[PDB]
This record gives C-alpha cells, sequence and structure tokens, in this order.
RNA sequence: AAGAACCUUACCUGGUCUUGACAUCCACGGAAGUUUUCAGAGAUGAGAAUGUGCCUUCGGGAACCGUGAGACAGGUGCUGCAUGGCUGUCGUCAGCUCGUGUUGUGAAAUGUUGGGUUAAGUCCCGCAACGAGCGCAACCCUUAUCCUUUGUUGCCAGCGGUCCGGCCGGGAACUCAAAGGAGACUGCCAGUGAUAAACUGGAGGAAGGUGGGGAUGACGUCAAGUCAUCAUGGCCCUUACGACCAGGGCUACACACGUGCUACAAUGGCGCAUACAAAGAGAAGCGACCUCGCGAGAGCAAGCGGACCUCAUAAAGUGCGUCGUAGUCCGGAUUGGAGUCUGCAACUCGACUCCAUGAAGUCGGAAUCGCUAGUAAUCGUGGAUCAGAAUGCCACGGUGAAUAC
C-alpha cells in the first residue's frame, strides 16, 4: 500500500505518496517532464532513486506549492526520501551518509534597518 | 537613556497595558484620545490619592476606568460619593457611561510611581537630596524590596553645572529577561528649573 | 450557518471566549464547531527614535491581530437566543452574523 | 497641449476683462492672479501680472491663446 | 467642460483635500505622522513604551 | 582567519556529464547568480571543445587545463626593508582552482564571439598550449628563486 | 523632513488687525444656524434675506454668537556653555566596581597578577583574600524537526458523483494555518588534556558543541546633538520679533563634493510562445468583470471591512526566431509637437502617455568602500508617507556564488 512523505524547503508545501510499480514521475496531476523536467530539478528529487536503488521500482504521486526552481525541488526532495520505505526505512542509514535525510534548514535573512541588502553595509565618507 | 524602557520590554511578558479596551481602526484614534484626555484630569485631582496604575477597559461600549492607588480615603470619602463625583465628569469628558474603581494596595512607599512622587515632593520642600532619597531609598529595602535604585539628573542643589547621581541597594537585575521591574520616571519643577526623578523597584523572577 | 468571527490582543484570551462558546452551546442545545483558528495578522511598524536627526537607528513595533472564527449549525432556535447575548465575551471584541 | 479637456480662468478678473473688452483698451491692469489660461477676448488689451513684488505688463497678441498670464513674468533675478 | 458651472470656484480652497496638513494631534509637528495613530513618532513612542496603547508591544520578526 | 578553522560544503556533481570539477567551474563563471544561463552555456562551449579538437568529452578541458596548472603562487610580504614578492608552493586544491580562475577573466579579453564560443576558443588555445592562460602560467617560474628565503 | 505647486512655511515684497489666530474671566445685546449680494486679489470690510431652539425660576440660564472693557494672550524670538526630557557615539566592545579583610606613613594596592582554558572577569586548579553586585551567559520572539488538539472562507490523498474546473457531495485523511506541546543536556562514547577545568574526533540523531536570526546596549566618554516635537530656568519683543491673508521664494547656477539611480551591452538587445512566488494593504477605500479608447486612460459597475473579494496577470528564468561588434535593432540625455491624470489651483513649481529627436557614454585617475553563506551578487513585488506626489527609505521573496593558506 501507500507510503507518504512530506518536506519542506524555503516554505514550499510538498505531498509524496509512493506505491510498487515502474513509475512515471507524477507533479501536480501532471508529468514533471511535462513541467520541464530537463531542467526542472532534473536528477535533484530522485535522489533515493540513485543511490539506494533504481527508479522503476516505484510508482510516486506529488503536490507541490511554492518556491522557485530549486524552492520547488527541496520539499519535494525531502518528502521522496521520507516516502521510500517499501520494506521498512533500513535505507535511510544508508543516505544518512548521504546528508539527504536532512533536509537544508537555511532561509532568507530579513533586511534590517540601515543595510542596503542583509549583510551588505553603505559606503560612508572618510574615516 | 541608551536602556531600552523596563516597562515596554516586559507588556507581552509580565505586565498588563495600561489600557486594555480593544478596538476597530476606526475608533481606535478617538478611543485613544479619549484615553489620553482622560488621564490628565485624573492626574490632576487624585494628587492626594496618588496613583499606582490605572486599567482603562471595554465595557458594554462605553467606557471604565480602574484606578490603583496608594491611598484610597481622599477618593472614596463619604460612601461611593466622591468617586462618583469624579465618574461623572469623566462620563463628560468620555461622552458616554465611565464606570469608575478605586483600588487600594498595601505598603505603598514600596511601588515606584507611589514612592517617586513622595521624593519628588520633597523636592518641592527644596530638602537636602543627598540624605533625603537615600533615605526614602532605605525605606523601601526596610520594607521588603528584594532590590531598589534612584538616579537624578538636574541643576541639583541649584547648580550652575547640570549632574546625575544614582544609588543602588539590592538586586536590581535589569538585563535578566524574566525579571520584574517597576520602573518611572516623575520630575520635580524647581526655581532653578526641572529636575528629573528616576526609580527601579525589582520584586521577582517569575 | 450563524457565526462568530472574533478579534484579540491575546491568543491566550480569545481562546476563553471560544471555549466559553462551546460550552454555552452545548449546555443550551448543541451543534457548535470550535473555533476554527484562520491565519495571523500582524501589524509591523518601524519609526523614528530621535527628536532630530539620527536616522540610522529605528524602533520596530508588533500589533498581533489573533483571530478567531465559530460557527453554529445548530437548528434550535429557542435555545439560539439563550446562547446569544448573555456572555461577555472575555473583554475583546466579537462579531456574531447570519 | 496639457491640462485635459479645457483650462480655467478667475472671476474677478474676468468682469474687470468685459469693461476691457466693450470700452476697449485703457491702461495695465493691477491683478494678482497669474492663474488664468488666455484665450482669444484677452487679445489686444494691456494688463499686469505679478511676479511675487511687482505686476509685469504684459500686452496681449495673437498666439497668447496657447498661454497663461504667468509665463511672461520673471520671479527669479539674475546676474 | 460646461457653461456656469465650472465658473463656481467661490469656494474658500479650504474644501479641498489639497488643503488640511493632518498635523500631530497632541504637538502640531507637520512630519513624522503615521495615520494609524494619528500623531508624530516621539509621541507615538512616549506612550507605547509607558504601556498606555492598548496590545501594542515590540517586534523582534 | 586567524583562529577558528574554515572547511565548506562539498558542492553537487554535474548533471549526467558527472563532473563535479566541471560543477564547480561553472560555480567559478557563474555572472550574477545566473546558474541557468552558465549550464547553457558549458554544455555548448564543452561540445564545441571536443567538436573541434575531435576528442572525447571529459579530458578534453582537463588536459587544457593541465598544462596551465602552476606548482607555486606568488604573496607580497615585509619584515625588513620595502616589499618582497615570495614564492610559496600552491595546494594541489587550489591549483586546480587557479587554473580555472584566469579563465574566464581571459575570456572575458579576447576578441571573440560569444560566450559558449569564446570559452571554447580559449579552452583549445591552453589545448594546443599557446594562448593566455599558458602565458599567464608561464609567469612565476622565472620569477621565482630571486627572493626565496623570506616567509 | 515617513511627501516644499497653494496650504505646508517659519521667510521676502505686498494687503491687514492689535485683549487679537488660541486660553482663562466679566458685562451688555443677540438662538445657534441654513440662504443669497455688491465692492476687493483675497483676507475682508460693507449689505439685504431669513431664522428667532432645548432648561426658566418670567431679573432668566445652559448650548453658542457679536460688540466693548481691563487683568492678559502670543512668539518655530534669544540663551543646549543655565536645563529637564530624549537621542547618537566609542561598542553588545567584556569589562567595571562596592562591602569587609589584609598590605602601605599615605595617595592607594590587593580582590580584578598566577597556571591552564573559552565566544567570554567562560570555567577549574592555585593563591592573602573571602564574599557581593552590575555585566556576557540565560529566561523571550522568530526559524530549522516531530507529535497532540482544531477543520472554514483554507487544504485534497483515498472514495463515489462529476459540463470530470476541488467542482460538488464527502473525507477529514493529508496540506496549511494557530492554539497547545515535545526534543539537544557536552549527554552518549572514545581519546587527548594537571587526574580537575577543558579540548579534539567520532557516535546516535531532523536539529551538536553559544543551533541560526532577531530582541536585549555595563560603569562611563565627547560641558556631543536637540530651547524647531514637547516641557522648561533665565533674557527679550509684546500697535510687534505677535496674529490673519495674496502672490512669490524654499526647485536659482561660472562651480566643488557626498549619497543614490541608469548606462556604456552579445552571459546581451529586440520579437513571439511558455511558468514557479512570498509578503502586504484596502470603505470620502481598493474597484473586478464587462464594454469603449493609439495607449496613458475613460464610461457603466459586482464583490469584500478580507485564509473568501479587490489592488493582483511576480519578474528575472525557460522554448523558438532575429540582430553580429556598430556609438549599433546598443544607449538614453536634451529638445519639439500632440495627449491623459489630480486638485480652488499644473504659471515659476507635478507625475504620467503618445509620436518625433537620438547628446554624452564603447567600462572611469590617484585614491577608496562592502562582504565569510541562503551571505555577496542579481531580478521582481509590497508598504509607510499620500489629493497628486519616488531612482529615496522601510519590508518581503525569487534566482544565487567565489575565496578565507
Amino acid at each position: 500500500n501507500q507510503y507518504y512523505g512530506t518536506g519542506r524547503r524555503k516554505s514550499s508545501a510538498a505531498r509524496v505518496f509512493i506505491k510498487p510499480g515502474n513509475g512515471k514521475i507524477v507533479i501536480n496531476q501532471r508529468s514533471l517532464e511535462q513541467y520541464f523536467g530537463r531542467e526542472t530539478a532534473r536528477m535533484v528529487v530522485r535522489q533515493p532513486l540513485e543511490l539506494v536503488d533504481m527508479v522503476e521500482k516505484l510508482d510516486l504521486y506529488i503536490t507541490v506549492k511554492g518556491g522557485g526552481i530549486s524552492g520547488q525541488a527541496g520539499a519535494i526532495r525531502h518528502g521522496i526520501t521520507r516516502a521510500l520505505m517499501e520494506y521498512d526505512e533500513s535505507l535511510r542509514s544508508e543516505l544518512r551518509k548521504a546528508g539527504f535525510v536532512t533536509r537544508d534548514a537555511r532561509q532568507v535573512e530579513r533586511k534590517k534597518v540601515g543595510l542596503r541588502k542583509a549583510r551588505r553595509r553603505p559606503q560612508f565618507s572618510k574615516r | 537613556g541608551q536602556k531600552v524602557h523596563p516597562n515596554g520590554i516586559r507588556l507581552g511578558i509580565v505586565k498588563p497595558w495600561n489600557s486594555t479596551w480593544f478596538a476597530n481602526t476606526k475608533e481606535f484614534a478617538d478611543n485613544l484620545d479619549s484615553d489620553f484626555k482622560v488621564r490628565q484630569y485624573l492626574t490632576k485631582e487624585l494628587a492626594k490619592a496618588s496613583v499606582s496604575r490605572i486599567v482603562i477597559e471595554r465595557p458594554a461600549k462605553s467606557i471604565r476606568v480602574t484606578i490603583h492607588t496608594a491611598r484610597p480615603g481622599i477618593v472614596i470619602g463619604k460612601k461611593g460619593e466622591d468617586v462618583e463625583k469624579l465618574r461623572k465628569v469623566v462620563a463628560d469628558i468620555a461622552g458616554v457611561p465611565a464606570q469608575i474603581n478605586i483600588a487600594e494596595v498595601r505598603k505603598p512607599e514600596l511601588d515606584a510611581k507611589l514612592v517617586a512622587d513622595s521624593i519628588t515632593s520633597q523636592l518641592e520642600r527644596r530638602v537636602m537630596f543627598r540624605r533625603a532619597m537615600k533615605r526614602a531609598v532605605q525605606n523601601a529595602m526596610r520594607l521588603g524590596a528584594k532590590g531598589i535604585k534612584v538616579e537624578v539628573s538636574g541643576r541639583l542643589g541649584g547648580a550652575e553645572i547640570a549632574r546625575t547621581e544614582w544609588y543602588r541597594e539590592g538586586r536590581v537585575p535589569l538585563h535578566t529577561l524574566r525579571a520584574d521591574i517597576d520602573y518611572n520616571t516623575s520630575e520635580a519643577h524647581t526655581t532653578y528649573g526641572v529636575i528629573g526623578v528616576k526609580v527601579w523597584i525589582f520584586k521577582g523572577e517569575i | 450557518r450563524i457565526r462568530i468571527r472574533l478579534k484579540a490582543f491575546d491568543h491566550r484570551l480569545i481562546d476563553q471566549a471560544t471555549a466559553e462558546i462551546v460550552e454555552t452551546a452545548k449546555r443550551t442545545g448543541a451543534q457548535v464547531r470550535g473555533p476554527i483558528p484562520l491565519p495571523t495578522r500582524k501589524e509591523r511598524f518601524t519609526v523614528l527614535i530621535s527628536p532630530h536627526v539620527n536616522k540610522d537607528a529605528r524602533d520596530q513595533y508588533e500589533i498581533r491581530t489573533h483571530l478567531r472564527l465559530v460557527d453554529i449549525v445548530e437548528p434550535t432556535e429557542k435555545t439560539v437566543d439563550a446562547l446569544m447575548r448573555l456572555d461577555l465575551a472575555a473583554g475583546v471584541d466579537v462579531q456574531i452574523s447570519l | 497641449r496639457s491640462l485635459k479637456k479645457g483650462p480655467f480662468i478667475d472671476l474677478h478678473l474676468l468682469k474687470k476683462v468685459e469693461k476691457a473688452v466693450e470700452s476697449g483698451d485703457k491702461k495695465p491692469l493691477r491683478t494678482w492672479s497669474r492663474r488664468s489660461t488666455i484665450f482669444p477676448n484677452m487679445i489686444g488689451l494691456t494688463i499686469a501680472v505679478h511676479n511675487g513684488r511687482q505686476h509685469v505688463p504684459v500686452f496681449v497678441t495673437d498666439e497668447m491663446v496657447g498661454h497663461k498670464l504667468g509665463e511672461f513674468a520673471p520671479t527669479r533675478t539674475y546676474r | 467642460r460646461w457653461n456656469a458651472v465650472l465658473k463656481l470656484q467661490t469656494l474658500p480652497r479650504d474644501s479641498s483635500p489639497s488643503r488640511q496638513r493632518n498635523r500631530c494631534r497632541q504637538t502640531g509637528r507637520p512630519h513624522g505622522f503615521l495615520r494609524k495613530f494619528g500623531l508624530s513618532r516621539i509621541k507615538v513612542r512616549e506612550a507605547a513604551m509607558r504601556g498606555e496603547i492598548p496590545g501594542l508591544k515590540k517586534a523582534s520578526w | 582567519p586567524r583562529r577558528r578553522v574554515i572547511g565548506q560544503r562539498k558542492i553537487l556533481p554535474d548533471p549526467k556529464f558527472g563532473s563535479e570539477l566541471l560543477a564547480k567551474f561553472v560555480n567559478i563563471l557563474m555572472v550574477d547568480g545566473k546558474k541557468s544561463t552558465a549550464e547553457s552555456i558549458v554544455y555548448s562551449a564543452l561540445e564545441t571543445l571536443a567538436q573541434r579538437s575531435g576528442k572525447s568529452e571529459l579530458e578534453a578541458f582537463e588536459v587544457a587545463l593541465e598544462n596551465v596548472r602552476p606548482t607555486v603562487e606568488v604573496k607580497s610580504r615585509r619584515v625588513g626593508g620595502s616589499t618582497y614578492q615570495v614564492p610559496v608552493e600552491v595546494r594541489p586544491v587550489r591549483r586546480n582552482a587557479l587554473a580555472m580562475r584566469w579563465i574566464v577573466e581571459a575570456a572575458r579579453k579576447r576578441g571573440d564571439k560569444s560566450m559558449a564560443l569564446r570559452l571554447a576558443n580559449e579552452l583549445s588555445d591552453a589545448a594546443e598550449n599557446k594562448g593566455t592562460a599558458v602565458k599567464k602560467r608561464e609567469d612565476v617560474h622565472r620569477m621565482a628563486e630571486a627572493n626565496k628565503a623570506f616567509a
């Protein structure tokens, strides 16, 4: 039956589902490849279907919103590694070595008063 | 000064706002207008009573003003009479039904605005400040304050140069975020001009 | 159906009013949805501190606007009035539409 | 040119203008307003338009339909 | 445009939204005014830190 | 820095092509956060390099880079008299860094077309070992040992 | 100064008033007020109309107006080196000090020197000092992860029903939201280290050695800045340095400099197609949709005081095609003509559209600034201010590095 995995990166919500089968990649009820998957997260999200196994053993259903390209990818990435568990999650132990059991925490740093950006400081006359 | 105000930082933490009525954007300015107006009259009448803190709060779409205090006696007088006499002219200022409850706090020398007016009144007497202020501070520790501190600012003694002079007695742990800090500025007006009176009183840690 | 959308400075306060509408409703009749949470409005200000000059440092301020939504799907019309009115709604603003 | 579907003119000055139109030209009129946009009826008539310290003598001519009173007046002195 | 109606500018010109400034309600300052309290920034700060303004607090987002 | 150590993340290997070295090269080449126009440039340059040279894919830019990797770099230093230029033996990582580093500035400086072509041309006259990258490499060997023993 | 067309605005040239623009206070007469006029640039003076009201005690009185009287009002006038209040700054730098004790004739010293250790007066051991208090630390907010409570205006897997559009039952699983909570404490182990403190490395773990950010600013320094936010000692003018009003000025221009924006292009211009956001704001508001206009925009006009509706159709990016090294299909200054928008008003002195014109610039001297990771860099969006006002400031996210021996 179904194997679920959620995940987030940069405020992008994803929802991954997994069952056995010769899966194509389904994202928001269209293919990721018909979402330009030659470019869009191109091998990036199929990371658990790289290191520990091949692609064509699991059917997959994904629904994602938010971010841009790299914004969209990491929520699906961390949901899909967690959803990789057809017979148990033993492969998380090998993916722990790779690091893809841990999503990248990082977010944009706010603007603050007196800075041009977030660490960028203005220039000032003499010294 | 360069420190943040103790009262303001602790508002979401441990110090209730001194008005607590809710309002929408349309009437928020107008409720704050009557709120800032009442406090002028309220400070003016109750000089002997001496305000601790005030809650201006929402009853049935009108106004209500719970005033805490050192001395209820001048406020109360006979029955509900001299409270009602104030509440009547507040109802005229607010333009709606106004409701007043005066609330005594025992050991009033222990609370900060209340002691500050006592110190500032002896400045109006024109006392020798160096002993007088410290004798006032010692009273709080004697009456079981955990910590207390005072600072004065100005042409003290009528001085040609401006000067400052703190004192502190007990544990007042200012950058500690859990700490309950009661703090108030007040000022005196003299023939040499205005003298600031700052007083910090520390109660507890949770 | 009949619904109450509330508004509050304190999250733990609008919490007590939406507690009171529940236990009032299942007491007097039935059929209340409790507090639907709904996203928070945050009025973020920044203003200049100094009386004069000194642009560089400013102080930021916030007013958290907590909303709640309670609906009653209640058809018991003659106990709806008993649910109505009597509440003081934890000293913070409430509006009750059909 | 600009300023949409038709310009503005000054009411108190317009009654003086009807004297200037009917009776014909006489002298520069001393007017505080600069605001009026000129149209044919002001043509051929001496007026004077303020620059913030004196009324500037404009005699009006043919193409001044394109202009306000104010335009000929210098408000800033130069070397 | 139309007839006598555009010529009705005998108004005080105190009608216009071009006219009223929105000075600080307490102090008359005509700069630093945010509309939400209707005060210039310094009396906003003086009030807010002294805990009078309801529901207002510091920000650390 | 003086005190606490720095050792950053080891970046993504390039998709399909499989070169994490060329992934680092595009990250050095990258103009103004456009990793997209960078990856667009690199494959067009790599095909035009391998097409021109007649060689295979991975070793084409690698052999071009290999000639232009010196074993030393120089540092400005002083202890006694007015400033000295002091040669020092490069880190093997920083060696491959410096070869790639001079390439992007060299590719900007060429008389050539658009960026895929001009970069492939720069790799072409480093594979042939006669252009600007070998000229930038063939400097430090002359300069060393006139100045050997300072730190 | 988070908004100089008038107003703002203080100043000038002009027009005016002097118990006044505003308070407190008396008398006397008049409802307040809604209409209209002539003369004036207007302020205004000078009019005719009309209205002639709630309490009353029949002298009235309160709401309120006009006239006159004298006590007075007024000042962004002066004095920050008379001041409060308030703020910058060195600097969130790790220091700084008092009780007693000892030591010295005494100023004072020690504590707070040592030996190690850290982000750190962080901690151990050692010590003629033991203790205390301010400080960093930590309590907080927000963010990285999980679990519980809750399921509309939000969300949609498994289910049916579908104009097969989350649309309509329904499921509330699951997302999100917001209420409440958990977890990470050097703790787990090993080694090293004066065995102690501590440190290095690894473990396990979503998060490991102050987790990241933000909030949070010691004692004190510059007789710092601020009498124009306000308050205020003292001084001065008080038929003028006050008050009211019109236009003008604050936007000038042989110049110099600061701080920003936009360029000098081919990683790019230009044309078509194609596509993911995040945070906001909104009732004298925002204003779909629909129609009309060359477009700017215009007319008619739903929905919503907002997870709903509106501004609002996020751009860089990506797919194809053109241009090919040129002052260019680069670039936009300047200037012309013809238009739209706001407002009593675009005249000195607004923004914006359309057509036309197409300077300089082909990457900037000596010198100098910023930044160590979601940062630098780069492209969009939003707000406050607001009639109309942005390349500023303030806020949010997209793409996203290099190098630190």
